[PDB]
């Protein structure tokens, strides 16, 4: 619930509040106050952990280092007390990849596309920096981190414990996700913009029907319940 | 000057044209008014012969290829989300009394 | 055992001021990943100078830009200025020239109390020292051995406080038997 | 050219969300040892000469 | 050890802080004095700690936008196009769901 | 009084229910006890609110 550097400076500050009660508590002569370095340490301890006193400063000064010391021990409790209760309330689990930028940076996670397909070329011929970097580990990885077929890289990712990610079409990733046992995640923006056509041999006689079937298609909103 | 100006100059010199840029009058991009029918922006200035040539960011749509040329993309794009950043707030000193 | 303390309070006074010293002089304190002088790697930056490594041209390094609501202006002004950490190194060299002085003109023994109060304050300006410093650095990443010897540097300090007051109260006892 | 070359541009609590409290508390540590030492300073200059 | 007016003081401030204390009232005056002085105390420490819970809760449920289906799925958050373009027609047209 | 069996176990329940004391330890090895089921109370009881 507290940063380190919260915990930290609480001990230094222990240390010089213990320190200062001592100090005031018996440094001149017409005092001689029970505060030895040991029993202002002790009073210090136990006035953090909100328990006994058995000793109180008597003095205006001891009394003014007690009183700044328990009201920042009360609003340190308080506070480690809040922020448990707001972790406890709502979890959150972090995913390690957020974006590609991510996966580069990186070498615990590996990551790979299909052996064969638009995906891989993608990588292949990127000028991008990000993209150029991710090639050039994918390409010389070992084991390969290629697969032969999406459902090989799907299965990949679901076996590897979170150690392998997979890169693959947006469509089939949000399909995926979809998919029992519901245990990936299509994370990040994607990281290009493309179509998928109907293809047929240079100069077919289909090539003009086909197109304009697929442009009727379209205009008629048929591609978006198909692929609702 | 910009994108569009540094690109007007090169077609014009690999099209052997004199040419003279003008800022569209209603600084509109092109649409088909459902009412009146009359198209407006870059796409009006064509159709009614205001202007012989569009550069622009003008996006090539089904509706306006209907009633205009376009060449084959010099860009390529998609409509995207702008969102003002989160911009994480520093906490004041005397935040423990808030 | 009297004798011994003051070898003891001397030692400690010269660790804590040499500690002290060098943290604020070297430039280890934070183990960040940023920009050397004007690609991210990794950088030594320090109370002035952040300082590359572990990059193309690691080893030549540059004075940390302090600046780009007077709260957020008096914090920058605060830790752009090193005052605390500064301010540390001073009280522990007046304390220990007090220490010093206390073997001429002894019988005083009313300086080495004075050695004490610089030993505790000295240990004060340096917790406010890390804290601000902790504070601005949020405006991954750890932190270097210059941090630590600050942080010992403040306990060294305190128990020599402690030793110096402990020292004076003996004397003052002394006196009245 | 026109976009680039010309380019303008956790969970746990921390230090920051409490600094003031830690302030607070060393300037009160300070003005304690303040008051110690004016306390001190009048009794010793209180003794009959 | 008895009640003047810097010890009323300091056992007040201890009892706020719920720190201990060193002498409590014997008199009927008082302890009424002191049992209700403890109950302010209770109820106004325990709410602080209660809201500085619900202030970091709450803060840590907060969720930003990452898609078109974020934006579709809230309200708190507006979003809009150019009144006249290709985006707005986009929308305009559009017979996928979000 | 000191603490013998029954007074450490009286010791140690008032510790846990936050109940402050009637008598600490004084010696160094009962502070370290002390000192530890008072950490141990303080993370329990603020885990369980
Ligand atoms: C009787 C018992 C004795 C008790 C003794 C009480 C003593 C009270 C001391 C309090 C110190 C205040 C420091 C300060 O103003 O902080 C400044 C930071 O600037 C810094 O970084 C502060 C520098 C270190 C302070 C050293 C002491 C900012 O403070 P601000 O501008 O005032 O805050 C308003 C705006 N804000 C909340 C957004 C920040
Ligand atoms: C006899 C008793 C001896 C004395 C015992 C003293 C101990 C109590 C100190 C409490 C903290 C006091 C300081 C409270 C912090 C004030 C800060 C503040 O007011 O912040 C303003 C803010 O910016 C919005 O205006
Ligand atoms: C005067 C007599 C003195 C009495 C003494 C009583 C002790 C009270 C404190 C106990 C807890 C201290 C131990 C804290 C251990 C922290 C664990 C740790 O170091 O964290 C591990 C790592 O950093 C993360 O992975
Ligand atoms: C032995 C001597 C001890 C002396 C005693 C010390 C005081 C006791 C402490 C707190 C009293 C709290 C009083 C609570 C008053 C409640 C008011 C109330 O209940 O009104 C709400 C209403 O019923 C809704 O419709
Ligand atoms: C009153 C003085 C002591 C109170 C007990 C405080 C415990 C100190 C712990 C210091 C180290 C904490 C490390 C946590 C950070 C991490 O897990 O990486
Ligand atoms: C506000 C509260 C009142 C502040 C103090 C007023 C001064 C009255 C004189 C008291 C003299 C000190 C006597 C004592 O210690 O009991």
């Amino acid at each position: 619930p507290l940063a380190y550097e919260i915990w930290m400076c609480i001990v230094f500050a222990y240390i010089g509040v213990s320190v200062v009660l001592f100090l005031v508590s018996r440094f001149s002569p017409y005092e001689w106050n029970e505060f030895g370095i040991f029993n202002s340490l002790w009073f210090s301890l136990g006035a953090f952990m909100r328990q006994g006193c058995d000793i109180s400063p008597r003095s205006l000064s001891g009394r003014i280092v007690g009183g700044v010391w328990w009201f920042f021990t009360l609003i340190i409790i308080s506070s480690y007390t809040a922020n448990l209760a707001a972790f406890l309330t709502v979890e959150r689990m972090v995913s390690p990849i957020e974006s590609a930028e991510d996966l580069s940076k990186q070498t615990e996670i590996a990551y790979g596309t299909l052996d064969s397909g638009s995906t891989k070329e993608f990588f292949r011929r990127s000028k991008i920096a990000v993209f150029d970097k991710m090639w050039t580990y994918m390409r010389s990885a070992e084991p390969s981190v290629f697969v032969r077929t999406t459902a090989e890289g799907v299965a990949r990712v679901r076996k590897s414990k979170g150690k392998y990610a997979y890169l693959l079409e947006s469509t089939m990733n949000e399909y995926i996700e979809q998919r029992k046992p519901c245990d990936t995640m299509k994370v990040g923006g994607n990281l290009d913009s493309k179509g998928y056509g109907i293809a047929t041999p240079k100069g077919s006689s289909l090539r003009t029907p086909v197109n304009l079937a697929v442009l009727k298609l379209s205009e008629q909103g048929v591609l978006d319940k198909l692929k609702n | 000057e910009g994108y569009c100006v540094d690109l007007a100059a090169e077609i014009a010199k690999h099209c052997g044209f004199k040419y003279k840029l003008t800022i569209v009058g209603d600084g509109k991009y092109g649409a088909r008014d459902a009412d009146t029918k009359i198209w407006n922006g870059m796409v009006g200035e064509l159709v009614y012969g205001k202007a012989d040539i569009a550069i622009a960011p003008l996006t090539i749509t089904l509706v306006r290829e209907e009633v205009i040329d376009f060449s084959k993309p010099f860009m390529s794009l998609g409509i995207s989300i702008m969102i003002k950043k989160p911009q994480k707030s520093k906490p004041g000193v005397f935040s423990f009394l808030d | 055992d009297r004798g011994v303390q003051m070898l003891l309070t001397t030692v400690g006074a010269f660790a804590a001021f040499s500690l002290m010293t060098i943290a604020v002089g070297t430039d280890y304190w934070l183990y960040s990943r940023g920009v050397c002088k004007t690609e991210e790697v990794m950088t030594h930056s320090g109370l002035w100078r952040t300082c590359c490594l572990e990059g193309n041209f690691k080893g030549l390094c540059k004075q940390i830009d302090h600046f780009p609501d007077t709260a957020e202006y008096f914090l920058r002004a605060v830790r752009a200025s090193s005052i605390f950490p500064i301010l540390s190194v001073i009280l522990l060299f007046m304390g220990g020239l007090c220490i010093a002085a206390s073997e001429f003109y002894k019988t005083r023994h009313n300086i080495i109390l004075s050695a004490g109060i610089f030993f505790v304050s000295a240990g004060l300006s340096n917790i406010i020292g890390i804290i601000v410093y902790i504070s601005a650095n949020a405006g991954s990443y750890s932190y270097g051995w210059s941090f630590y010897f600050g942080a010992l540097s403040f306990i060294i300090a305190e128990m020599v406080g402690v030793l110096a007051v402990h020292m004076f109260i003996d004397r003052h006892k002394q006196l009245r038997a | 050219k026109w976009w680039y070359d010309k380019g303008e541009c956790t969970s746990a609590l921390s230090l920051s969300n409490v600094a003031g409290v830690f302030y607070i508390l060393v300037g009160g540590l300070g003005l304690a040892m303040l008051v110690a030492l004016i306390e001190f300073c009048y009794k010793s200059r209180a003794e009959a000469k």
